[PDB]
């Protein structure tokens, strides 16, 4: 499903097999990345203009601003109506399209226009703790948070082991916590979040 | 209630299969009955479980 | 009610918030302790703990026995800063647990607490549950005989 | 010491002397004078007959 649309002033973004009905059982990610100081304007072209009398799940196109996952929910679109054009300066509109086990529709057509995350992949390695004074030097005073992206070798599931874990600042986590996400980086599925003395391997 | 227009029970029948609703009564001019049985079969509802 | 908004029922916030002076209640008790090692420590887990269960200690299940046999409520409120309650002469203050043994911000404070001369002047202490004292710490000898003359 | 136990000063359930005598006992403990009286009563005849 992946159509890497990175680094375009504008470009085509659409559901798979667009002029046909989208395939079933498809949970494929899309990501829109904007260079610093830019603005993202997402143009969305509906294929079919009717007014539904209901809103339902099982086929939903939501929009997220920021680290997919952390990104606060913007809205969750479905049906056959054209969503209104979204203008934000969050610089990261990352959008996921889902699929149920049946009941495909006319799909969708869209158009993107343009006006703390460090890559860490390979076969093995270590995420340096609080390694923030080199990547994105953030002053200690404010709350800080960062995400880390792993990519194993092709055909390789991954196992993690924590070598040192101590979040002094609480037992609870309303301020500070460490969590792991499986699949791709969304709020879809917390593999686990760690708030206590010990952090188990995963 | 069947949607008044579009004769499209795909939303409706999906709702039905969600609840595992293994019994149905109908009420319709038999044209709709035929036109909806084909829908049911296409949705795969046609299994010996439903009566 | 309107088609748009719905029921603006004026009871959603009651005009007269119901209040009863005397009803069923428990008299909760505040204790003050410290993170001393084989006494009171955070319980070991990975999932978050909440309330009194975040802790563990020989002292804490001792208080468990106490409340079991007499009946109380657990407000394990830790001291602000690590300190045996010990007064200061200059400040005249009693920084540490003695504050809570004085200011009635808290109650009986079960923790390593030597019932000393000055403390009973300002606080009341039950009879000690276990005695103490001073001994010497040493590394036991090893089979490295001098062997100049090991004959 | 298989078990630990001490002694006390018996006072009636109402006694103005309990707290003050507790204070004095603790203070004497600080000077350890009660230790010296014990030793005169124990250690004095403790080891004048070290075999
Ligand atoms: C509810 O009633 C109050 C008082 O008339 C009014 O100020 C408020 O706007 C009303 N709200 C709605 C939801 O109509």
């Amino acid at each position: 499903c992946g159509i890497w649309v990175r680094t375009s002033n504008g470009g085509h973004f659409a559901s798979p097999n667009y002029p046909d009905s989208y395939p079933p059982n498809k949970e494929c990610i899309y990501i829109l990345e904007a260079a610093p100081r830019q603005r993202i304007e997402l143009t969305f072209d509906e294929r079919y203009y009717i007014e539904p009398s209901f809103e339902c799940r099982f086929d939903h196109l939501e929009v997220r601003d920021g680290p997919f996952g952390f990104s606060p929910l913007i809205d969750r679109y479905c049906g056959m109506k054209s969503p209104a054009l979204i203008r934000s300066t969050g610089r990261f509109m990352w959008i996921k399209f889902s699929s149920d086990e049946e009941l495909e529709g006319l799909g969708f057509r869209a158009k993107y226009s343009f006006i703390c995350q460090f890559e860490l992949s390979g076969a093995d390695g270590i995420v340096r703790s609080s390694q923030v004074e080199q990547e994105e030097k953030t002053k200690p005073g404010q709350a800080v948070d960062c995400i880390w992206t792993i990519k194993a070798t092709p055909k390789a599931k991954i196992y993690l082991r924590f070598l040192d874990y101590q979040m002094e600042h609480s037992n609870e986590c309303k301020r500070n916590f460490v969590a792991v996400y499986d699949g791709s980086s969304a709020i879809e599925n917390l593999k686990a979040k760690f708030c206590s003395t010990v952090a188990n391997d995963v | 209630q069947l949607p008044a227009d579009t004769k499209d029970a795909k939303p409706l029948l999906k709702e039905m299969k969600r609840g595992k609703e293994f019994h149905v009564i109908f009420d319709c001019s038999h044209e709709m009955a035929a036109g909806i049985l084909k829908q049911a079969l296409a949705m795969g509802m046609m299994t010996e479980y439903y009566h | 009610w309107d088609p748009a908004s719905g029921l603006n029922m004026t009871e959603s916030q009651k005009g007269k918030p119901a209040n009863i002076t005397d009803s069923l209640s428990n008299r909760s008790l505040i204790v003050t302790t410290i993170l001393e090692e084989p006494y009171v420590l955070f319980k070991k887990s990975d999932k978050p703990l909440y309330g009194n269960d975040r802790f563990e200690g020989y002292c804490i299940d001792l208080l468990r026995e106490l409340s079991t046999i007499l009946g109380f409520t657990y407000e394990i409120r830790l001291v602000e800063d690590g300190k045996y309650g010990a007064q200061d002469d200059v400040n005249g203050q009693w920084n540490g647990m003695v504050r809570e043994l004085i200011d009635h911000k808290a109650d009986l404070a079960v923790a390593p607490l030597a019932i000393t001369y000055v403390r009973e002047k300002v606080i009341d202490f039950s009879k000690p549950f276990m005695t103490l004292g001073i001994s010497i710490l040493y590394r036991k000898p090893n089979g490295t005989n001098p062997g100049v003359f090991s004959f | 010491l298989i078990d630990s136990k001490g002694y006390g000063v018996g006072t009636p359930m109402g006694s103005p002397y309990r707290d003050k005598i507790t204070i004095a006992i603790l203070q004497l403990q600080e000077e350890g004078k009660l230790h010296m009286m014990k030793e005169k009563w124990w250690r004095g005849n403790g080891c004048p007959e070290e075999e």
